[PDB]
RNA sequence: UACCCGCAGAAGAAGCACCGGCUAACUCCGUGCCAGCAGCCGCGGUAAUACGGAGGGUGCAAGCGUUAAUCGGAAUUACUGGGCGUAAAGCGCACGCAGGCGGUUUGUUAAGUCAGAUGUGAAAUCCCCGGGCUCAACCUGGGAACUGCAUCUGAUACUGG
RNA sequence: UUAGCUAGUAGGUGGGGUAACGGCUCACCUAGGCGACGAUCCCUAGCUGGUCUGAGAGGAUGACCAGCCACACUGGAACU
């Protein structure tokens, strides 16, 4: 029922007296469809070694962001190295309209309507950290009011 | 229905003119900071009483000059 | 930075400079051609690229690729000349349009005929 | 009624008899001055006329195409006779001239008779014929290279 | 395609111009700027400013031709 | 303005049966239905995302006999339309005439029904209909006109029709060849390998 | 003077006429004043095709305004029709 | 110099809440007191006190959870250098409402809630989750 | 004229660009740093899916491509929404007029700000629900919207006097 | 990479003038009036409803429809 996507393949090279080697790298997100999101990095001399440990990898180092009936609280700004985020909950009916890198981070998380957009460097790895971490730091009409010590509509 | 302007008098050199400068704070159409703009106006003064740096209560009234369209209605405040 | 200075000083956008000025936001235009001639391209090419120059209706001269393989174009030819460069060959950046006026389209050609002049073979 | 001329093609606008500036019909005796084609035709040629203008337009851009392809044909075979990079000789030396007149008969005509005075020492050549009276482009074809 | 209008004729190095160009004078008639081949360049085969050498010459541009022959 | 080429090539291309046949032959004895078409139908397409994107609009299109024109148009209604895009453009699809003609069995194919409706033989509420993409309403009823109704086509559609599954929001009395589109079809009535919502990304990008 | 007329919108075969109190000399699909009924010539007359604010027509009649020969048909029309 | 002794008060929180301070101290003033009430009576601190009378010093005791800042995020909005006013209809929400801001009106500071809720718009003083 | 009925026969009605990555679509033959391609990277010296032809395929379809042109993506003039140690960017340094900003209390004022009421914000267009042409484009009823301006009357926390 | 501009100029009195207020005009008198919140000078341009684009804020734009203005070969003039 976890739900996984990759979302970028790439080929790095490192250079010795015999001359280049080549390696890998891949970039996934694993989700549970309703709330939980976890973004997982892994290196291999082949391909499906890197894709395998990076699932390994975006099983644990998961989160939980407080989502609201399929789609988010409030607007909501990330950043992370070069990328410049943002996100915003559309009403029902949109789905999710989102670059590659993010959509398969909200789609994985359970974001069901939302507006995206990639500010800057769209460079996958650190687009999709910023999405993370933007999403994560996300707060709740429920923590506000805890927060601020009252239940009052807004509860 | 007593339409009206207040503002001080800059200068009051005319013959039975001055000039009055309306100032206001208006928000800034693209930057949202809040500017003073100034509105100067040549208003009548029969009599001259209205003195250099006087608070002075004007009104709008039918041309009276090339550039006049507009009469005191009375001073406010003078001589500070 | 500060409210108070682009208060002072808007943000002002930088105007697009063209690459196809001679064409003064025309889709083609027309003109003599001045000289008929061959060029060798940039590294790391190598080649004898067919050019020519070209005085157009509106007084601009400039250099204009022949494409294709295959011309009969010379002095005094009155051709149609569109936007386009060629990237391996600095200062051209126009492009003739094959089977236009007095060029004529490439001899022969079976694929991508519109873009080289090429009527549709009786067949 | 649509009336196609060589190569070129319109609709008519008006009818011209000799004197008369009107005329409503013509028959195959009596001539009438044409009016309304799209341009000036060759000195003589075949005219015939169509029922819709559509269908003719394709038909004169093939004769467009024909007489094109064998304006460039003349002029890649004229460069190339020569099969060297200059004259052998020194009649390099030559005079150019720009022609326009307004009778499009004569332009064909009187050339030949302007090619018969031609010979080899000096070359003389026609550059640009025109259809009728002058144009910027005609002008501007008289400066860059030097002509009458 | 390709069309076949190419010719071969020799001529002798002339100029040692920059970047692999040379003044390659026809044996027959002139000489043409001449760049080195591809080929050629890339077997090395320096080419010193004084001699016999073929030519590949579109009539294209007669005033221009590759060296393809190496001496 | 259609496809008049061969049918089961995109059956083979899309990697499943389009209905472009009647259904009187496993469509295995008539084409290698599991291999695409062409001198590399054998080679796999290792397919990008935006390539599984294509192909489902692709299939959808090629089912229901329509160009990119029109259906980017449906897609732009579906997505005014209030509600999930992505079922409002199936709604959209199901509603026009040439498929109901099809679902009530007048016609063999969806290309039968088309031709059905364009050679005016199909009224709808005994008014003439003849182009393709009438929308069809609810409590409308669809008739094969008098005159069309000894087409042999006719008889044939229906015996067809009556061994597919049959549609719960079409009424059809076959005996008079008239029929009543009782109600829009709900997404739960329509096949579930079909994957709208990879087509509504592909046209919202 | 101020008149009641007729200014023809629709599209071309399929006239649809706007109702409007006007100075005469405007063009016909120019400035009005006042709009004031519409008149469909090709109604299905199944329902509706002709609708007029008596009230206000009435009012700018009391302050002089001409009829055009068109709309006293249509009045008369529409005072029969109820 | 000291021109915006909101924008301080603000950040003395966040910084002593960064540093997990107890409390914090400042210059005291009636505008810092009416945002205080605020922040108090929305439970982002636990109480305030000020203390003298001809130089008063507002202390305020700040607020600790799962060793964590109550307070998340805190934030000048107008300012001496831009000043922002709000209408009713036009009043922000912090967090989707999980937040609040504070807003200043005719009728003295209140959160963006209550101001809504009151038929009022006002100079928008800050946000805080 | 719309529209309706009848007659003849599949009969009169398919082209354009693309298939190296970006980007849906691969092979053979020809050529050999040539002839040529090229939006960007970059293809071409003997296996070229990149040139040119072919077969096959992909995408559009009475159009299809190329060129021109605005905005978008471009958070790449950044109000919303960026930067200045080493990447473009702190004036060599200081004084200082205008200007911007200005600690804390009370009273006052009520310009800024806020509230309400009233008038105006042409129609068409856009949007919503309907109606009419066989459908659609198109035409049309009613609404909502015109986020703006102005006058009056209030509120006085913040800014200004 | 334009910082100063202005003699009907700014105002006052009175006569004349217009359909009407008015330096609109004339005489006399006062010496003002404009300007860094951009005058003056230079370049460009009909303005709007709206149009295209953009999630928006913006950016670009002002054919077709409608509203206002201006012009009618060029410069000037008044007559009805």
């Amino acid at each position: 029922e976890l739900q996984e996507k990759l979302i970028a393949v790439n080929r790095v090279s490192k250079t010795v007296k015999g001359g280049r080697i080549f390696s890998f790298t891949a970039l996934t997100v694993v989700g549970d469809g309703n709330g939980r999101v976890g973004f997982g990095y892994g290196k291999a001399r082949e391909v499906p070694a890197a894709i395998q440990k990076a699932m390994e990898k975006a099983r644990r180092n998961m989160i939980n962001v407080a989502l609201n009936n399929g789609t988010l609280q409030h607007p909501v700004k990330g950043v992370h190295t070069g990328s410049r985020v943002f996100m915003q909950p559309a009403s029902e009916g949109t789905g999710i309209i989102a670059g590659g890198a993010m959509r398969a981070v909200l789609e994985v998380a359970g974001v069901h309507n939302v507006l995206a957009k990639a500010y800057g460097s769209t460079n996958p790895i650190n687009v999709v950290r910023a999405t993370i971490d933007g999403l994560e730091n996300m707060n709740s009409p429920e923590m506000v009011a805890a927060k601020r010590g009252k239940s009052v509509e807004e509860i | 229905k007593i339409r009206t302007l207040q503002g001080r008098v800059v200068s009051d050199k005319m013959e039975k003119s001055i000039v009055v400068a309306i100032e206001r704070f208006v928000k800034h159409p693209i930057y949202g900071k809040f500017i003073k703009r100034t509105t100067k106006l040549h208003v009548h003064d029969e009599n001259n009483e209205c003195g250099i740096g006087d608070v002075v209560e004007i009104r709008e009234c039918r041309p009276l000059s090339k550039t006049k369209s507009w009469t005191l209605v009375r001073v406010v405040e003078k001589a500070v | 930075a500060t409210v108070n200075q682009l208060v002072r000083k808007p943000r002002a956008r930088k105007v697009a400079k063209s690459n196809v000025p001679a064409l003064e936001a025309c889709p083609q235009k027309r003109g003599v051609c001045t000289r008929v001639y061959t060029t060798t391209p940039k590294k790391p090419n190598s080649a004898l690229r067919k050019v020519c120059r070209v005085r157009l209706t509106n007084g601009f001269e400039v250099t204009s690729y022949i494409g294709g393989e295959g011309h009969n174009l010379q002095e005094h030819s009155v051709i149609l000349i569109r936007g386009g460069r060629v990237k391996d060959l600095p200062g051209v950046r126009y492009h003739t349009v094959r089977g236009a006026l007095d060029c004529s389209g490439v001899k022969d050609r079976k694929q991508a005929r519109s873009k080289y002049g090429v009527k549709r073979p009786k067949a | 009624d649509i009336v196609l001329c060589g190569f070129e093609y319109g609709r008519v606008r008006a009818m011209r008899n000799e004197l008369g500036q009107e005329v409503l019909e013509a028959g195959p005796s009596i001539p009438v001055e044409i009016l309304g084609l799209s341009g000036v035709p060759a000195a003589g040629d075949e005219v015939t006329v169509v029922r819709d203008e559509k269908k003719a337009r394709e038909v004169a851009l093939y004769r467009q195409g024909k007489f094109r392809e064998v304006k460039l044909a003349r002029q890649q075979k004229s460069k190339l006779e020569n099969m060297f990079a200059n004259m052998t000789e020194g009649e390099v030396h030559e005079v150019n001239i720009v022609l326009k007149a307004d009778v499009q008969g004569s332009v064909e005509a009187i050339s030949d008779s302007l090619l018969k005075l031609s010979t080899d020492e000096v070359k003389v050549k026609i550059i640009g014929s025109g259809v009728g009276g002058i144009t910027e482009t005609d002008a501007t074809l008289a400066a860059a290279s030097n002509a009458i | 395609a390709k069309e076949k209008d190419t010719i071969r004729t020799e001529g002798v190095v002339t100029e040692a111009l920059p970047n692999a160009t040379f003044r390659v004078k026809l044996d027959s008639g002139p000489e043409i700027l001449a760049y080195i081949s591809g080929k050629m360049r890339m077997h090395y085969i320096r080419i010193l400013p004084g001699d016999r050498v073929v030519v590949e010459i579109t009539p294209y541009d007669p005033t221009r031709g590759r060296i393809v022959y190496r001496k | 303005a259609r496809y008049l080429g061969p049918k089961l090539k995109l059956s083979r291309r899309e990697g499943t049966d389009l209905f472009l046949k009647s259904g009187v032959r496993a469509i295995d004895t008539k084409c290698k239905i599991e291999q695409a078409p062409g001198q590399h139908g054998a080679r796999k397409p290792r397919l990008s995302d935006y390539g599984v994107q294509l192909r489902e609009k692709q299939k959808v299109r090629r089912i229901y006999g329509v160009l990119e024109r029109q259906f980017r148009n449906y897609y732009k209604e579906a997505a005014r339309l209030k509600g999930n895009t992505g079922e409002n453009l199936l709604a959209l699809l199901e509603g026009r005439l040439d498929n109901v003609v099809y679902r009530m069995g007048f016609g063999a194919t969806r290309a039968e029904a088309r031709q059905l409706v364009s050679h005016k033989a199909i009224m709808v509420n005994g008014r003439v209909v003849n182009i393709a993409s009438y929308q069809v309403s609810p409590n409308d009823v669809v008739s094969i006109r008098e005159k069309a109704k000894k087409q042999s086509r006719v008889k044939a559609a229906l015996e067809l029709a009556e061994q597919r599954e049959k549609p719960t929001w079409l009424e059809v009395d076959a005996g008079k060849m008239e029929g009543t589109f009782k109600r829009k079809p709900e997404r739960s009535d329509l096949s579930a390998d079909i994957n709208e919502h990879l087509i509504v990304e592909l046209y919202s990008k | 003077m101020v008149t009641i007329r007729l200014a023809r919108h629709g599209a071309k075969k399929r006239p649809f006429y706007q109702v409007v109190v006007a100075d005469s000399r405007n063009a016909r699909n120019g400035r009005f004043i006042e709009r004031v009924g519409f008149f469909n010539p090709i109604a299905s007359e199944k329902e509706e095709g002709t609708r007029l604010d008596l009230d206000r027509i009435a009012h700018w009649v009391g302050q002089g305004a001409t009829i055009s020969d068109r709309v006293a048909a249509l009045i008369k029309e529409v005072n029969k029709a109820a | 110099s000291m021109q915006d002794p909101i924008a301080d008060m603000l950040t003395r929180i966040r910084n002593g809440q960064a540093a997990n301070k107890a409390a914090v101290t400042m210059p005291s003033s009636k505008l810092k007191v009416a945002i205080a009430n605020v922040l108090k009576e929305e439970g982002f601190i636990e109480d305030f006190k000020v203390e003298g009378d001809t130089k008063p010093e507002l202390e305020l005791t700040l607020k600790y959870f799962q060793g964590k800042a109550v307070v998340e995020s805190i934030q000048r909005v107008s300012r001496p250098g831009l000043r922002i006013y709000k209408r009713k209809d036009e009043l922000p929400k912090v967090m989707a409402g999980l937040g609040i801001a504070v807003v200043s009106t005719s009728k003295g500071v209140m959160t963006d809630r209550a101001a809504r809720q009151a038929g009022l718009g006002g100079e928008i003083i800050c946000y805080v989750a």
